[PDB]
């Protein structure tokens, strides 16, 4: 979600995906989107979508990577917003 | 052994004759006439439960006669499972036997075959679909037997109970009429098989192919027993395409399955009428305005302007689109079947088209005589 559409990054999201333990978290489902074409996901949609990556109450625990705070968690809020609308225009 | 065939293993009518002639065929030892006249005694159903006890007594008969296991043993099995009735270690004498004595590698996979149906009673997507897995192995490339096909097929259908996956039951309804011998499957039991295969089966979002499966000929039949209404609905999904009138029919046709996947089959209509504008119509009449894309999407028009663009993003077919009236005139499609008698192929489109040509190609001769020498 924060790192830039590559012919690096495309290899390397097919092969952590399909992991069986990956497959049990529900997040990993949200995150195959990018993965496929998935033809256009809107950011509004991802935001409802991903309330649950804010404060999930049960993992959350990688959350920090993501919106962790500000430093380190609002600039990957706008890496998100920039990255799919990365995939909006590579679609 | 011989006195108990004589007169306590008789229980239906005619059955002291019976095995009165089982007996001589014993001395005789004619296993053919052991191996289908006996066991054809064995597969009428009105014993049930008595017929299988006498069975395991005549397993012991049968094991003296050494007839084919792929013939006889399978029999056995057939009724001798009607003998465990719930059985919890039952299943597992009746495999051990089967695996124990194996006339042929083919007996083998049919042993199989029975493991994953008993395992598949008792636990559900477990062993038993991995066993149904390793009976595809089993069965490797030979369909001769046909028959094994077809009990390859009901585990199949049984992994098909395990997940939902309609589209696996798709492939195992196909399979079973590529392996049946012919209608001499019971006509009421399929036409039964077939009323489920009308409701539930093809309710399920896993067959919807233009009549590829739905227009074929002998489930269609059976199916005309299961409501005319539904098998139309079914037939109008795919390329009746919105068919109002009869997507408030499909609610009456099935209440079950269609009102889960109300949502999901009316994107599935959306795209199947995106896939008829191209293939029914090439050219012209493809390209249509967009209140009947509107009407096709049973969408509003503002709607569809935004509606199209969803439609238009399945993709499943490459094509070139034009939003000036949301023509089509698009490039590939596939039609998983011609529409009626392909009247298109005949001189409504082809055949009329190449006359034209040769004429042109005498003209071309015409033109040039003296240089072609």
């Amino acid at each position: 979600i924060l790192a830039p559409f590559d012919n690096e990054q495309s290899d390397l999201v097919h092969r952590i995906s399909g992991d069986k333990k990956l497959e049990e978290i529900p997040k990993y489902k949200d995150l195959l989107k990018l993965f496929t074409t998935m033809e256009l996901m809107r950011w509004s949609t991802l935001v409802e979508d991903y309330g649950m990556e804010l404060r999930k109450g049960s993992l959350e625990s990688p959350a920090t990577d993501v919106f962790g705070s500000t430093e380190e968690g609002e600039k990957r809020w706008k890496d998100l917003k920039n990255r799919v609308v990365e995939h909006n225009i590579r679609i | 052994v011989p006195g108990f065939l004589q007169q306590s293993q008789n229980s239906g009518p005619g059955q002291p004759a019976v095995w009165h002639r089982l007996e001589e065929l014993y001395t005789k030892k004619l296993w053919h006439q052991l191996t289908l006249q006996v066991l054809d005694f064995v597969q009428d159903p009105c014993f049930a439960q008595g017929d299988g006890l006498i069975k395991l007594y005549e397993n012991f008969i049968s094991e003296f006669e050494h007839r084919v296991n792929p013939l006889s043993l399978v029999e056995i099995i057939l009724h001798v499972v009607r003998q465990m009735t719930d059985p919890n270690v039952a299943l597992t004498f009746l495999e051990k036997t089967r695996e124990k004595v194996k006339s042929s590698d083919e007996a083998v996979i049919l042993c199989k075959t029975a493991i994953g149906a008993l395992k598949l009673n008792i636990g559900d997507l477990q062993v038993t679909k991995e066993t149904i897995e390793d009976v595809e192995e089993m069965l490797n490339n030979l369909p001769g037997v046909t028959s094994v096909h077809s009990r390859f097929y009901d585990l199949s259908s049984k992994y098909y109970q395990t997940i939902g996956n309609h589209a696996s039951y798709y492939k195992d309804a196909l399979r079973f009429l590529g392996c049946v011998d012919i209608k001499d499957l019971p006509v009421s039991e399929q036409q039964e098989r077939a009323f489920t295969l009308g409701l539930a089966g093809l309710l399920g979002e896993g067959v919807f192919n233009f009549g590829e499966l739905l227009m074929h000929p002998v489930l269609e039949s059976l199916r005309n027993t299961d409501r005319q209404w539904l098998i139309d609905t079914l037939y109008a999904f795919n390329s009746g395409n919105v068919e109002r009138f009869q997507t408030l029919k499909t609610a009456w046709g099935q209440q079950p399955d269609l009102a889960a996947n109300e949502a999901q089959l009316l994107r599935k209509i959306q795209l199947l009428c995106l896939m008829e504008m191209t293939f029914t119509r090439p050219a012209n009449h493809r390209q249509l305005t967009f209140e009947e894309i509107a009407k096709s999407a049973k969408i509003t028009v503002n709607e569809v302007e935004l509606l199209v663009m969803k439609a238009l993003s399945v993709g499943l077919v490459k094509g070139s689109i034009d939003e000036v009236d949301k023509r089509v005139h698009m490039t590939w499609v596939q039609p998983r079947v011609l529409d009626l008698q392909q009247i298109k192929g005949m001189k409504d489109r082809l055949e009329f088209w190449c006359t034209d040509v040769k004429s042109m190609e005498m003209l071309v001769e015409h033109q040039a005589h003296d240089i072609l020498t």
